[PDB]
C-alpha cells in the first residue's frame, strides 16, 4: 500500500509520541529510509496519514538550510540526508528520467538530492529548538 | 617538464589524470578536449600550441594519451616517455581498453607513482 | 555521517566504511573516493577521515592516501594541519621505500609551513642508505627550489646539490645535476657551477655506467657547457660519440646538440670536424625509421641542422623521399628537408618525385609541392625553364588550390631573374582563372607593376584592383609609383587620375597610419623631384638568396642551442610559449 | 526559431536529432560534436544556456540523456526549457516510466511524439493531453 | 565489424529482388532506419519505399515518411513521385495523412514543392471543413515555406481570415496563427493591425482567468505559458495602440502580471516558478522595448534589482540579460545605476562565463558617464584571468570605452598599453590603429605617450603589437625626449634594432620607416642606422616589402640634399575625422 | 528491514 504508492511516483492532536509510534510503525513496515524525496512522495505520505489516522497536515516541515535535513516539528523520526548520487548511476539505460535523482535536483534551492534515512538520535531530545532559531 | 599525464577515451572522458605543477588547471584539461579531439578531420602536427601551452597526444587507435607542458621540454622525450608508457601497459595487462582501465586503475596509478615524478620520468 | 553515495541505486556512508575495521572495504572506499577524484568530483570533505585514521596496513592504504594528498595539497592548511605532525613524522620509518613516498608526497605541498616544517624530514633523509632515496630527495629540493625563494635552510641545500653532484649512484648525481639545471632556469649568483677537472670525468663517468633515463638531464645539462682546450675537449667528444641508446631520440638528439653547440674550431681546416660531420650522419639518417611523432620531431630538428650546417646529410637524400603510407607532418617536412638538399647532382631524382606529388589528396601537402617546385626552381640553375614549364601547365588546369599558390612562386621566379623570363607576363596575368587570396593578389600586383615595358594595358588591371580598394595590399601603391613614375613621364597629361587617385585613397581614406606615411613619403616625393623619384624608387635591387625558406640568424643562432628543445618543433623564439 | 533538436548520451552517441534550417552532411557532423563539447562539460551547479556564436542553445540531463534544443537569441529561454521539460513529461506519460533504452526501441513513437510536438521551429501544440489523445488514437 | 555485419543483413534482406512481404519491407525499413540512427549510410533502393506510399498502412506510411524526411536526396522521379503523394493526401480527406504531408513539406524544404503547393497550403488553412489538427500544422508549414522563399509568397485576400484565426475555442491554432503573424508583422503590420487589437483580448482572456478554465492548456497552475510569452512577443513586434481603451487594457494586463510575479507562489515546483516567470521576462522585454510606460518601467526595473538577487543562476542570467536596453533609457536610468556595485560583485564572485560575459555586456551598456575609470579597471581585472576565446570582444569594449569616456588622454594612453601588455595576441588592428591616431590628433599626450611606450619596451617580454606603437609613437616624436640621458637618439635606435629582427613581417615593415624617421632627425644617428640599411641582410631579404622599403629608404637618404629629405620626411597631418571603425568592427563580430 | 527502491525499468 505506502510502498507501492511511494515507488509509484516515478512520474486531533499533533502528540509527539504518537508520531514516534507511527514513524516506528513506517519503519517496520518498510516504507522509508531507501528512497528519494519529492513533493509528491510528501503529499502521499501526508494524506496516507490523515487518511488512515487522522492526522491534521502540520508535523512534516524539514529545514531549509544547506545540507542535512531535520524535522523541525517534534517528533517525527525521519531526516534526510544529501545523497550525492555517483557517476556510475546516472548512466543507466534503465533509470526513470522523471525520477526524484533528476527531477527534485532543480527543486531544492540549494540544490541538492534528498532521500530519507531514520535517526533514532533525535529520539533522546530536539534538534531544531537547539539548531535554528 | 611534464606538468600533466592526461589519459583520454576515444570520446572525450577522462579516465586518469594527474596534475604536477600548478600551471596547468580544470581549464588546461577542458581545452584539449575542446580543441584536439572534439574537432575536424586531418589531424596535424601532434605538438599543438593552444594559450601558450603544449598538448603532446599519442592516440593508441582507441585511447588517448596526452602530455600537457607550458614551458622548454625536451621534444622527444614526452614522446619517448609516452611509448614506454604504453609498453609498460601492454606488457602489464594485454591491451588497452576501458575493461583495462577500469580492472587496473590502481595498479596505473601504482606505475605513474613510480615511473614519473615531478615530470621526470625516473627508471623503475 | 556526512557525504553519502549510493552503489548502483543503493544507500550507504562512506566515513563509517573508512572508520570501520574492515580494510578491503576500507580500501574499497578510499579507490571509489579516487575515482570520483579523477572523474572530477568535489571530494574534499572526507580529508580528516582519510588523513587522520590511518591505522591500518602500510603500503597500498598510505600509498592511496598519498595520492590524495599530493592530489588535494592546494586545500587549505587548517584541514592540512589535522595530522600533518604525524604525516611529517616519517624521515625514521624502517623501510626506505615508504620514506622516499613520504618526501615525494611532501614536497608537492606549497604551504606556508612547508620552508620551516620540511627541511629536517629533507636533511634526515640526503645521506641515506637506498639510491632512491636521495634520487626523490633531490626531486623535491627542485620542486622546493622551482619557487626560487630564499628557504630556512637553501643555502644548505644548494650545498648539499654541489655534494650531490658528486656521489656514486649515476642516476642520483643525474638527478642532482637536472636538479643544478632546474634551479638554474633563472639567473642566480650561483649559476651553473661547472667545477670542471673533477665534476665532468664524474658525468662523463655517469654517463657510461647510467641508464636508459639519467643521459637525457646529463648532456641536457652538458649542453650549455662552453670548455676552451683542446685535449679534454677531444675526450669530451670521445665519451659522447657512442650513441645508440635503447631510448632512440631522445637521448640521440641531446648527443647531437652537444655536438652541435661543441663546435668551435676551424670550419674547413679541422680533421676532428670532418670526423665530427661523418658521425653525425649515422644517426641522423637512422633517426627516421622509428614512430612517427619522434619522427617529425627529428624532422624538424633535422630542417635546422640542414639550414645552419648543410655538409651533414648532403651526400644521403633517398632516405628523405616520401612514401605512401606516411602522416601529413611527416610528408611535408620530408618534402622540405628534399628540396632544401636538392643539389647539383640528383635533381632528376628531385623533379620527377615534385611533379609527381602535385597529383595528390591532401591539400596543404599538394600547396607545399607546387611551392616546392618554384623553390627547386630557385634553388637548381639549369632546371628553371622546365620548372617554369611545369609550373604553367600545373597553372593550365585550372585549379583554384594551384594557381594561387604557384604564382607566388612564379614571383618569386621573377624576382632572381629579372630579363630571362620576359613572355609569361602577358599569358599569365590575362588568365586570372580564380578568386585569388592576398599573396596572389599581391604576387599578381608586383609582376604588374614591374616589367611595365611589355604590360602597356596594366592600366584597366590595375583599375580593376582599385575600386575594391579592401585588402591588406600596399603593392597597389608601392607598384604603381615604380611604373607610372616612368610611364607618366613618357606619356604626360595622363594616368595623373591613377598617381593622385590611389594617393587620394591612402591619405584621407585608409586608417592605417603605415598605409598612410607610405602615402605622404610618396606624395611628398614625386610631386617635387621626379628625377630623384626615378633615382629612390627605380633604382636597381639586389637577387635573393639561393635558399629561399629561411629563417633569420639570429633566431637560427637561437634555435642551435634549443635542438632538443620545444622552440625547434615549434621553429618559434622560446617567449612564445610561457 | 528551433534550429536543432538533439538527444544524446553521455557517452557520445546521438538518438534523436531533428535539423529545422539547411545543415551539410559536414556541418551535421560538426555540430553534434560541438554540442557535445560544450553542453557535456558543464556541471548541473552552472545555467542552461549557452551560446556558440549565435546560438542559445539550452540543455537539460534526463539519466544521462541530454535534451538540447537550440534557438537563435531573440526568444524566451525559460519558455524553451520548460518546452524541453513538457517534451520529457510527455515522453514520459506515453509509457509509465522512460529511458534511453525505450527511447532507442520505440523511435518511431519519438519521432511521431516530436512531430506533433514541435514544427517548423516553433511549437506546435502546447498542451499534453490532446497529444496523449492524437496519440492513443494513432496508437490503432 | 557489428556494422559491417549488420551492413551484410541488410544487403541480404534487400539487395536484389528477392521474394519479400509488405511486413517484411517495413520491417526492413525499419531495421535500415535502426542502422541510421547507429551512424550508417545505406541508400539501397529508395524507390521501393516511395512508392509505398500510396497505401492505406498509416504506420508503414510514417516510417516511409520519416525515411524520406532523413534521407532526402536530390532525385527527380522519386521527389515527383513524393509530390505527387502530397498533392494526393492534401486532396484527400485523411487529416493525418495531410498533416503528415505537411510535416513532410515543413521539413524538406524543397523549391519546386515550395514553388507548387504555394496556393494551396492557405487555402487549407482557411478552410473551414478541416479540422483543428490541419490549421496548427498549415500555418506553421506556411511560416516554413516563407522562411525559404519569402519572394514566392503572394499577400492574399485571405488575410482578414488569418486574423480571424485568433478567435477560436481551441488554443494551437491560436499558437501557430501567432508565430505567423510575428513573422509577417515585419513586412505587413497594417494588414494585421487588427490582430493586435484582438490578441490584447485574447491576452486578458488567459491571464483574467482562474483554475478552472483551460483544463489541459494550463501549465503547472500557469495559464498558457508558451501561448503569453507567444502574444507578448507579437506585441513586441508592434507599436503601442493609439486606442486609449487598448492601451489601459495592455497596461491592465501587464500590471496584472507584475502582481502575480509579485504574489507568493501556489506550488513550490520549479517547473512552475519557470513557467511564471517567463511571461514576467516576456513583459518586462516588451515594457522595455516599448519605453513608453514610466510608472512601467520603474516596477519593471525594481523587479529585476530584486531578482538580481536570487539563487538561481539561470534567473541571474536572464535578470542580467533583460536589461541591456534599460540601461539605454532616460528615467530608469538612475535606478539601473543603483546596482553597479552589485554587477562588479556579480563579475568578481564567478560561476559561469557566459553569466561573466552578461555582466560585461551590462556593464558596458550602462557605462555612460558613472565611473569610467572603475568600469575599465574591473575589465581589465577580469580581463587578467578571462579565458583565451572570447578576450577578443572584451578588448575590443575595453577600447571603446577608453577611447569614448577621456577627459585627459593621458589614461587613455595608458589604458591602451595596459591592454596592449595583457593578452596582446587578441587584441585586433583597429586598436593600434586608433591609438596612434588619437595620438597624432592630439597635442598634449605626445610626449607622455612617447616616454610611456620608451619605458614599457624595455620590458624583456615585450608583445608584437607593443613594438608596432612604439616603433611608429617613436618615430614621430623621437625629437621630444632628446634632452634625456636616458633617452638618446643611439639607445632609441638600439632599442628597436634589438626588437627588429626575432619580430614579424609587419613589425619590420614599420620599424624601417622608423629608421628613416630618425636618419631625418637626428644626423648623429645617421652612420649605424644607414649601415643597417646598407647591410645585405636587408638588401637580399625574401620578402618584397622590406626589399622595396631597405632599397629605396638606403637610395633616399644618399641623395646629397637636406631639403628635400626634410620636405619628404617632415611632420605628419593629423588623420579625418573616422566613423568607429572598430565599433564597426564589433558590430561585424557580434 | 527497509527494501530497495526501484531505480532500474524492468
Amino acid at each position: 500500500g505506502l510502498r507501492e504508492r511511494l515507488l509509484q511516483a516515478r512520474g486531533r492532536a499533533m502528540s509527539y509520541k504518537l508520531a514516534i509510534d507511527m514513524s516506528h510503525f513506517i519503519k517496520e513496515k518498510g516504507g522509508l529510509e531507501g528512497i528519494y524525496y519529492s513533493d509528491r512522495r510528501h503529499r502521499i505520505l501526508d494524506i496516507y496519514l490523515e487518511k488512515e489516522e487522522g492526522i491534521i497536515p502540520d508535523w512534516q516541515n524539514y529545514t531549509s538550510g544547506p545540507g542535512v535535513r531535520y524535522p523541525l516539528f517534534f517528533g517525527w523520526l525521519w531526516k534526510l540526508v544529501p545523497v550525492n548520487v555517483s557517476d556510475e548511476a546516472q548512466e543507466d539505460e534503465t533509470h526513470c528520467l522523471v525520477h526524484p535523482a533528476q527531477t527534485s535536483q532543480w527543486d531544492d534551492p540549494w540544490g541538492e538530492v534528498l532521500a530519507w534515512k531514520f535517526d533514532p538520535k533525535l529520539a533522546y531530545t530536539y534538534e531544531a529548538f537547539i539548531r535554528y532559531p | 617538464m611534464i606538468g600533466g599525464l592526461f589519459i583520454y577515451n576515444h570520446k572525450g572522458e577522462v579516465l586518469i589524470s594527474r596534475v604536477y605543477r600548478d600551471d596547468i588547471g580544470r581549464n588546461a584539461v577542458d581545452a584539449f578536449r575542446v580543441n584536439v579531439i572534439h574537432a575536424r578531420q586531418q589531424v596535424r602536427s601532434p605538438v599543438t600550441n593552444i594559450a601558450r601551452t603544449s598538448f603532446f597526444h599519442v592516440k593508441r587507435s582507441n585511447i588517448w594519451l596526452a602530455a600537457v607542458t607550458k614551458q622548454n621540454v625536451n621534444a622527444a622525450m614526452v614522446f619517448e616517455f609516452l611509448y614506454k608508457m604504453c609498453d609498460v601497459m601492454a606488457a602489464y595487462f594485454g591491451k588497452i581498453s576501458e575493461e583495462n582501465i577500469k580492472n587496473n586503475f590502481v595498479l596505473i596509478y601504482e606505475l605513474l607513482d613510480e615511473i614519473l615524478d615531478f615530470g621526470y620520468p625516473q627508471n623503475s | 555521517k556526512y557525504f553519502t553515495t549510493n552503489k548502483k541505486g543503493e544507500i550507504f556512508e562512506l566515513k563509517a566504511e573508512l572508520n570501520n575495521e574492515k580494510k578491503e572495504k576500507r580500501k574499497e572506499a578510499v579507490k571509489k573516493v579516487i575515482a570520483a577524484m579523477t572523474v572530477g568530483k568535489d571530494v574534499s570533505s572526507l580529508f580528516p577521515d582519510v588523513v587522520n585514521c590511518m591505522q591500518t596496513d602500510n603500503l597500498e592504504l598510505k600509498k592511496l592516501v598519498y595520492l590524495y594528498l599530493m592530489n588535494y595539497a592546494k586545500s587549505q592548511p587548517d584541514m592540512a594541519i589535522m595530522a600533518v605532525n604525524s604525516f611529517v613524522k616519517d624521515c625514521e620509518d624502517p623501510n626506505p621505500l615508504i620514506r622516499a613516498l613520504a618526501v615525494r608526497t611532501m614536497g608537492c605541498i606549497r604551504v606556508d609551513k612547508i620552508t620551516e616544517y620540511l627541511c629536517e624530514p629533507l636533511r634526515k633523509c640526503l645521506k641515506d642508505e637506498d639510491p632512491y632515496v636521495r634520487k626523490t630527495a633531490a626531486v623535491c629540493v627542485a620542486k622546493l627550489h622551482d619557487i626560487n625563494a630564499q628557504m630556512v635552510e637553501d643555502q644548505g641545500f644548494l650545498d648539499s646539490l654541489r655534494d650531490l653532484i658528486a656521489d656514486s649512484n649515476p642516476m642520483v648525481v643525474a638527478n642532482a645535476v637536472a636538479a643544478l639545471s632546474e634551479i638554474s632556469e633563472s639567473h642566480p649568483n650561483s649559476n651553473l657551477l661547472d667545477l670542471n677537472p673533477q665534476n665532468i670525468n664524474k658525468l662523463l663517468t655517469a654517463l657510461n655506467e647510467c641508464t636508459e633515463w639519467g643521459q637525457i638531464f646529463i648532456l641536457d645539462c652538458l649542453s650549455n657547457y662552453n670548455p676552451k682546450d683542446d685535449r679534454e675537449a677531444q675526450s669530451i667528444c670521445e665519451r659522447v660519440t657512442p650513441r645508440l641508446s635503447h631510448a632512440n631520440s631522445a637521448v640521440v638528439l641531446s648527443a647531437v646538440k652537444v655536438l652541435m653547440k661543441f663546435l668551435e674550431l676551424l670550419p674547413k681546416d679541422s680533421d676532428y670536424y670532418n670526423m665530427l660531420l661523418k658521425k653525425l650522419a649515422p644517426p641522423l639518417v637512422t633517426l627516421l625509421s622509428g614512430e612517427p611523432e619522434v619522427q617529425y620531431v627529428a624532422l624538424r630538428n633535422i630542417n635546422l641542422i640542414v639550414q645552419k650546417r648543410p655538409e651533414i646529410l648532403k651526400q644521403e637524400i633517398k632516405v628523405f623521399f616520401v612514401k605512401y603510407n606516411d602522416p601529413i607532418y611527416v610528408k611535408l617536412e620530408k618534402l622540405d628537408i628534399m628540396i632544401r638538399l636538392a643539389s647539383q647532382a640528383n635533381i632528376a631524382q628531385v623533379l620527377a618525385e615534385l611533379k609527381e606529388y602535385a597529383t595528390e589528396v591532401d591539400v596543404d601537402f599538394v600547396r607545399k609541392a607546387v611551392r616546392a617546385i618554384g623553390r627547386c626552381a630557385i634553388k637548381v640553375e639549369q632546371s628553371a625553364e622546365r620548372c617554369v614549364s611545369t609550373l604553367l601547365d600545373l597553372i593550365q588546369t585550372k585549379v583554384n588550390y594551384v594557381v594561387q599558390e604557384a604564382i607566388v612562386v612564379i614571383r618569386d621566379i621573377f624576382r632572381k631573374y629579372p630579363n630571362k623570363y620576359e613572355s609569361i607576363i602577358a599569358t599569365l596575368c590575362e588568365n586570372l582563372d580564380s578568386l585569388d587570396e592576398p599573396d596572389a593578389r599581391a604576387a599578381m600586383i608586383w609582376i604588374v607593376g614591374e616589367y611595365a615595358e611589355r604590360i602597356d594595358n596594366a592600366d584597366e588591371l590595375l583599375e580593376s584592383f582599385l575600386e575594391g580598394f579592401h585588402d591588406e595590399s600596399t603593392q597597389v601603391q608601392l607598384t604603381l609609383l615604380t611604373a607610372i613614375v616612368k610611364l607618366f613621364l613618357k606619356k604626360p597629361s595622363e594616368t595623373q587620375e591613377l598617381v593622385q587617385q590611389v594617393l587620394s585613397l591612402a591619405t584621407q581614406d585608409s586608417d592605417n597610419p603605415d598605409l598612410r606615411d607610405r602615402g605622404y613619403i610618396y606624395w611628398r616625393l614625386l610631386s617635387t623631384d621626379p628625377v630623384t623619384a626615378k633615382e629612390v624608387v627605380l633604382s636597381e635591387k639586389p637577387l635573393i638568396s639561393e635558399e629561399t625558406d629561411l629563417i633569420e640568424p639570429t633566431l637560427l643562432d637561437e634555435l642551435i642551442c634549443h635542438i632538443g628543445s620545444l622552440a625547434s618543433v615549434y621553429h618559434k623564439p622560446p617567449n612564445a610559449f610561457v | 526559431m528551433i534550429r536543432f533538436i538533439l538527444i544524446q548520451n553521455r557517452a557520445g552517441k546521438t538518438r534523436l536529432a531533428k535539423w529545422y534550417m539547411q545543415f551539410d552532411d559536414d556541418e551535421k557532423q560538426k555540430l553534434i560534436e560541438e554540442v557535445h563539447a560544450v553542453v557535456t562539460v558543464r556541471d548541473a551547479k552552472h545555467t542552461n544556456f549557452v551560446e556558440f556564436r549565435n546560438f542559445k542553445i539550452i540543455y537539460r540531463r534526463y539519466a544521462g540523456l541530454y535534451f538540447c534544443i537550440c534557438v537563435d537569441v531573440n526568444d524566451n529561454n525559460l519558455a524553451y526549457l520548460e518546452a524541453i521539460h513538457n517534451f520529457v513529461e510527455v515522453l514520459n506519460e506515453y509509457f509509465h516510466c522512460v529511458s534511453e533504452l525505450d527511447l532507442v526501441f520505440n523511435f518511431y513513437k519519438v519521432y511521431t511524439v516530436v512531430d506533433e510536438m514541435f514544427l517548423a521551429g516553433e511549437i506546435r501544440e502546447t498542451s499534453q493531453t490532446k497529444v496523449l489523445k492524437q496519440l492513443l488514437m494513432l496508437q490503432s | 565489424k557489428r556494422i559491417n555485419k549488420e551492413l551484410a543483413n541488410i544487403r541480404s534482406k534487400f539487395k536484389g529482388d528477392k521474394a519479400l512481404d509488405g511486413y517484411s519491407k517495413k520491417k526492413y525499413v525499419c531495421k535500415l532506419l535502426f542502422i541510421f540512427l547507429l551512424g550508417h549510410d545505406i541508400d539501397f533502393g529508395h524507390m521501393e519505399a516511395v512508392n509505398l506510399l500510396s497505401s492505406n498502412r498509416y504506420t508503414e506510411k510514417q516510417i516511409g515518411y520519416l525515411f524520406i524526411s532523413v534521407l532526402v536526396n536530390s532525385n527527380s522521379e522519386l521527389i515527383r513521385l513524393i509530390n505527387n503523394a502530397i498533392k494526393n493526401d492534401l486532396a484527400s480527406r485523411n487529416p493525418t495523412f495531410m498533416g503528415l504531408a505537411l510535416h513532410c513539406i515543413a521539413n524538406v524544404g524543397s523549391r519546386e514543392m515550395a514553388e507548387a503547393f504555394a496556393g494551396e497550403i492557405p487555402k487549407i488553412l482557411v478552410a473551414g471543413d478541416t479540422m483543428d489538427s490541419v490549421k496548427q500544422s498549415a500555418a506553421l508549414c506556411l511560416l516554413r515555406l516563407y522562411r525559404t522563399s519569402p519572394d514566392l509568397v503572394p499577400m492574399g485576400d485571405w488575410t482578414s481570415r488569418v486574423v480571424h484565426l485568433l478567435n477560436d475555442q481551441h488554443l494551437g491554432v491560436v499558437t501557430a496563427a501567432t508565430s505567423l503573424i510575428t513573422t509577417l508583422a515585419q513586412k505587413n503590420p497594417e494588414e494585421f493591425k487588427t490582430s493586435v487589437s484582438l490578441a490584447v483580448s485574447r491576452l486578458s482572456r488567459i491571464v483574467t482567468s482562474a483554475s478552472t478554465d483551460l483544463q489541459d492548456y494550463t501549465y503547472y497552475f500557469v495559464p498558457a505559458p508558451w501561448l503569453s510569452v507567444k502574444l507578448l512577443r507579437l506585441l513586441q513586434c508592434y507599436p503601442p495602440p493609439e486606442d486609449p481603451a487598448v492601451r489601459g487594457r495592455l497596461t491592465e494586463c501587464l500590471e496584472t502580471i507584475l502582481n502575480k510575479a509579485q504574489e507568493p507562489p501556489k506550488s513550490k515546483k520549479v517547473q512552475h516558478s519557470n513557467a511564471k516567470n517567463a511571461v514576467l521576462f516576456e513583459a518586462i522585454s516588451l515594457i522595455i522595448h516599448h519605453d513608453s510606460e514610466p510608472n512601467l518601467l520603474v516596477r519593471a526595473c525594481n523587479q529585476l534589482g530584486q531578482f538580481l538577487q536570487h539563487r538561481e543562476t539561470n534567473l541571474r542570467y536572464l535578470a542580467l540579460e533583460s536589461m541591456c536596453t534599460l540601461a539605454s533609457s532616460e528615467f530608469s536610468h538612475e535606478a539601473v545605476k543603483t546596482h553597479i556595485e552589485t554587477v562588479i560583485n556579480a563579475l568578481k564572485t564567478e560561476r559561469d562565463v557566459s553569466v561573466r560575459q552578461r555582466a560585461v555586456d551590462l556593464l558596458y551598456a550602462m557605462c555612460d558617464r558613472s565611473n569610467a575609470q572603475q568600469i575599465v579597471a574591473e575589465m581589465l581585472s577580469y580581463l587578467e584571468t578571462a579565458d583565451y576565446s572570447i578576450r577578443e570582444e572584451i578588448v575590443l569594449k575595453v577600447a571603446i570605452l577608453a577611447e569614448k569616456y577621456a577627459v585627459d588622454y593621458t589614461w587613455y594612453v595608458d589604458t591602451i598599453l595596459n591592454l596592449i601588455r595583457i593578452a596582446g595576441d587578441y587584441v585586433s588592428e583597429e586598436v593600434w590603429y586608433r591609438v596612434i591616431q588619437i595620438v597624432i590628433n592630439r597635442d598634449d599626450v605626445q610626449g607622455y605617450a612617447a616616454k610611456t611606450v620608451f619605458e614599457a619596451l624595455q620590458a624583456p617580454a615585450c608583445h608584437e603589437n607593443l613594438v608596432k606603437v612604439g616603433g611608429y609613437i617613436l618615430g614621430e616624436f623621437g625629437n621630444l625626449i632628446a634632452g634625456d640621458p636616458r633617452s638618446s637618439p643611439l639607445i632609441q635606435f638600439n632599442l628597436l634594432h634589438s626588437k627588429f629582427h626575432l619580430c614579424s613581417v609587419p613589425t619590420r615593415a614599420l620599424l624601417l620607416s622608423t629608421y628613416i624617421k630618425f636618419v631625418n632627425l637626428f644626423p648623429e644617428v645617421k652612420a649605424t642606422i644607414q649601415d643597417v640599411l646598407r647591410s645585405d641582410s636587408q638588401l637580399k631579404n625574401a620578402d618584397v616589402e622590406l626589399q622595396q622599403r631597405a632599397v629605396e629608404y638606403l637610395r633616399l637618404s644618399t641623395v646629397a640634399s637636406t631639403d628635400i629629405l626634410a620636405t619628404v620626411l617632415e611632420e605628419m597631418p593629423p588623420f579625418p575625422e573616422r566613423e568607429s571603425s572598430i565599433l564597426a568592427k564589433l558590430k561585424k563580430k557580434k
